[PDB]
RNA sequence: GUAAAUUUAACUGUUAGUCCAAAGAGGAACAGCUCUUUGGACACUAGGAAAAAACCUUGUAGAGAGAGUAAAAAAUUUAACA
């Protein structure tokens, strides 16, 4: 009837300390999602349906606010960047895993 | 009223009252003797 | 390495965390016992010599 | 063969993860049908 | 948890919508939770330079409440730098003037002082009362618990504790209260 | 081969295709996709965990920034634990 | 019939934190029996894979796995790809259980197998002292030498 | 308890000094004032008191993606009198 944390998010977290008292043994098995817990997955007459292909060319400034309302950003992230520091970006980058 | 930081009753009539923070002698018979703690 | 299993190993790490509370459970309940109780099944200190 | 140059990370494990790697719904409880905080339903 | 790489690393590092309540809450408290949630300093892959802040809309931010007299205490000051802009606000002024602004002021001040701070800022969505518009609605994960316990006023307890409390003294029959 | 993932390895095309046909070959019912988790949605930047269950249990859960791709990511993910592939499988005996 | 000691229920009668009973002993210690016994037939069966371990090796802690790669600051005294076992292992686990050392695990319990595969030095480490309008202007180099070791395997026994 | 001291030989350089604690003198029982004495620190490192010479903690030098610590965060809310 004790559980050191709530068993309900991650883990079915069990502690045991072995026989001799020199080592503790935890047992964590996963928490499945219920099914129950779960949502299911959301779901011209005469021309062709012709694609609907315009692209409106908005001006540095109003292109930057849609943007920076859009990801939730300043105007700064979107402002270009000189020479100097576009040629010290290093391209070829080291990567790990 | 005149500004003091201790506080005198001069008539058996005067009597302490605490108004906006700040302790006040009151007199009705003798209007001269009303003070104001600062 | 604390750290390390925070971020890559989270069922370890919850085992851990529910290690320490555990510990601090038995640590109230001796503070409050305040006699001559059995000293708890984790809070058991192995000695070396 | 490797360059002598600096060295980030001294060490480079290839699995990182075993038990799966934290993401913020990791240690997140899960609710009755998968409501939203305030859903009318 | 055998996921691919992007996904791996798109869940990860995603953004959560968390819900934060006013209505009788310090604006101290909700400053400080929401400031930790906004820097991103719950996730244990916090760094400051991965971007990893979280979104967190605020709503009941009319309602809220200060301890002790800091309504007319507490002073707000800005200057408009024409000689003669400095102007002090007391709270309660400020609350009546714009309801948001103490509780924008206090996770202002609580968030670091460096360069991405009008980034967090831009992150806090606060409303001053229940309404929430739909899309945020549609965002919102984990509403946070509240700091303070609403004390509970004298009249809307229940008769079973009003007479599970037992009465401390006996009045005297000849008083007239 | 130490260090790569399966389909990073073996390319495929339709991860659902394949899922419903072992399943269906090893005798399970067909897998409903349900979203398990969601944060975002309305912004440019969503994120879905979408689980793959059989007989209202759970097989396999996947990431995504749309419902689709998170679908794909959980039947490679299904594939996955059915191979044996797993990230978490024993490693090769030298 | 209140007790000589009874306090009505206020704000801050009793503690804020909820009251908590740990279980009595000789259950838990059951309990700890059947935990541990059944964690011992899984490593007995064998349900796991890809085993991790914390190592306490040249001061450090390195949490390693199978198939893995460390850097040791120094010198070990060992030939190139050559096979020693790390045995101050702090933590042993793998997916659904783990086993935690008091503060060492058991030699018997769990072994670390490495190699030495590189013997090598550090990229030059510059250390540099100036003390301004005192003339005071100090430059060294150093070369640390390092020791690059492989983990093979992680191996766990049934001890438990 | 410790390992320095004296002598012999050869010379340079320092000999325009600041704060703090203490005992005093001058001045106003003024001064980031002036003058002696005892002792610190600074004119050499690092951490702290917000920035910081002089206060506190600490000294002997390198690498570490280890650990235990040192000094180290101001508290206060006052007037009834027959
Ligand atoms: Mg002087
Ligand atoms: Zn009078």
């Amino acid at each position: 009837t004790y559980s050191p944390l709530p068993d309900d998010y991650n883990c079915n977290v069990e502690l045991a300390l072995t026989s001799d008292g020199r080592t503790i043994v935890c047992y964590h098995p996963s928490v499945d999602i219920p099914y129950e817990h779960t949502k299911p997955i959301p779901r011209d007459q005469v021309l062709k349906t012709r694609l609907e292909e315009k692209v409106e060319h908005l001006e540095e400034g109003p292109m930057i606010e849609q943007l920076s309302k859009m990801f939730f950003t300043t105007k700064h992230r979107w402002y270009p960047h000189g020479r100097y520091h576009r040629c010290r970006k290093n391209l070829n980058p080291p990567k790990d895993r | 009223f005149k500004n003091k930081t201790v506080l005198k009753k001069r008539c058996k009539d005067c009597y302490l009252v605490k108004r906006r923070g700040r302790w006040y002698v009151y007199c009705k018979t003798h209007p001269r003797h009303k003070q104001r703690q600062m | 390495v604390l750290a390390d299993l925070a971020i890559y190993e989270p069922k370890t790490f919850k085992s851990l965390a529910a290690l320490a509370s555990r510990r601090r459970h038995e640590g109230f309940a001796a503070a409050l016992g305040d006699g001559k109780e059995p000293e708890g099944i984790f809070s058991r200190v192995v000695q070396y010599h | 063969g490797l360059d002598v140059i600096r060295i980030r990370k001294p060490f480079h494990t290839d699995n990182p993860s075993i038990q799966g790697q934290w993401h913020p719904f990791t240690n997140k409880p899960t609710t009755f049908r998968g409501l939203r905080p305030r859903e009318v339903q | 948890s055998s996921f691919s790489r992007a996904p791996q690393q798109w869940a990860t590092f995603a953004r959560i919508w968390y819900l934060l309540d006013g209505k009788m809450q310090p604006p101290g408290k909700l400053a400080a939770m929401a400031s930790i949630r906004l820097q991103g300093l719950h996730k244990p892959v916090y760094h400051a330079l991965s971007d990893c802040g979280d979104h967190v809309v605020i709503m009941n931010t009319r309602h809220i409440a200060f301890s002790g007299n800091k309504w007319e205490q507490k002073v707000y000051s800005s200057h408009t730098g024409y000689p003669g802009g400095f102007r002090q606000v007391t709270a309660a002024q400020l609350h009546l003037r714009d309801p948001v602004a103490i509780v924008k002021l206090a996770i202002y001040g609580m968030l670091p002082k460096n360069l991405h701070r009008r980034t967090m800022m831009e992150r806090l969505h606060l409303f001053p009362d229940e309404y929430i518009p739909e899309d945020i609605l549609k965002n919102l994960v984990e509403e946070l618990p509240q700091p303070r316990k609403i004390p509970k006023r004298l009249d809307e307890y229940t008769q079973e504790e009003i007479d599970a409390f037992p009465r401390l003294w006996t009045p005297p029959e000849d008083y007239r209260l | 081969m130490t260090g790569k993932e399966l389909f990073e390895m073996w390319k495929i095309i339709n991860p659902m295709g394949l899922l419903v046909e072992e399943l269906k070959k090893r005798n399970v019912s067909a897998p409903e996709s349900r979203l398990t988790r969601q944060s975002g949605g309305t912004t440019a930047l969503p994120l879905y965990f979408v689980g793959l269950y059989c007989d209202k249990k759970l097989i396999a859960e996947g990431p995504g920034e749309t419902v689709l791709v998170a679908e794909e990511e959980a039947a490679r993910v299904a594939l996955r634990k059915l191979y044996g592939f797993t990230e978490n499988r024993r490693p090769w005996n030298y | 019939s209140y007790l000589p000691g009874y306090v009505p229920k206020t704000s801050l009668s009793s503690p804020p934190w909820p009251e908590v009973v740990l279980p009595d002993p000789v259950e838990e210690t059951r309990h700890h029996a059947e935990v541990v016994k059944k964690v011992n037939e899984m490593i007995v069966t064998g349900q796991y894979g890809r085993l991790f371990a914390v190592v306490h090796f040249a001061s450090r802690q390195w949490k390693v796995t199978s198939e893995d790669l460390i850097l040791i600051g120094n010198e070990l005294d060992l030939a190139c790809g050559e096979r020693i076992r790390l045995e101050k292992v702090l933590l042993v686990g793998a997916d659904n259980f783990t086993l935690l050392g008091k503060p060492l695990l058991g030699k018997d319990l769990v072994r670390v197998e490495a190699t030495v595969i590189e013997k090598t030095e550090s990229w030059p480490r510059i250390i540099m002292r100036f003390r301004k309008r005192k003339n005071f202007k100090k430059k060294r180099i150093v070369t640390t030498p390092q020791t690059v070791l492989r983990i093979n395997s992680i191996e766990i026994a049934p001890c438990l």
